[PDB]
């Protein structure tokens, strides 16, 4: 209540590579 | 009310998958 | 108990291994930690 939003989307089984840093932060994604 | 505009996720949505702390 | 080879059972993880201090950066919603070759290899003590 008052007196740029909303992106909404949907999941899907995908094999992802991830890259972990040295001190297990995801810095880096690439798709499959 | 909205609007249904459509824009591109680039490189985005990516979660931990699982609890195993990793490095290198 | 700590510096000496112990039968573990942590949570589950049953092995036997030399344990010691540590110089991890587990982050807070972390408790395993595995390698390359997906072994076990360091625990987050759950009472510690
Ligand atoms: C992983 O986490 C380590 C401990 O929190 C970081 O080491 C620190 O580095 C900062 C500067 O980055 C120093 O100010 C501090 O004294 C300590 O040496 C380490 O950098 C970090 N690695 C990353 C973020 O890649
Ligand atoms: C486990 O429980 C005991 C009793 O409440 C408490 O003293 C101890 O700090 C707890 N340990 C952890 C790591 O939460």
């Amino acid at each position: 209540l008052n007196r740029a939003d909303y992106y909404v989307g949907y999941l899907q089984p995908r094999t992802f590579l991830l890259k972990y840093n040295e001190n297990g932060t995801i810095t880096d994604a690439v798709d499959c | 009310t909205t609007t249904q505009s459509y824009t591109n996720s680039f490189t985005r949505g990516v979660y931990y998958p699982d609890k195993v702390f990793r490095s290198s | 108990v700590k510096n000496k080879c112990v039968n573990f059972n942590f949570n589950g993880l049953t092995g036997t291994g030399v344990l010691t201090k540590s110089n991890k950066k587990f982050l807070p919603f972390q408790q395993f930690g595995r390698d390359i070759v997906d072994t076990t290899d360091a625990v987050r003590d759950p009472q510690t």
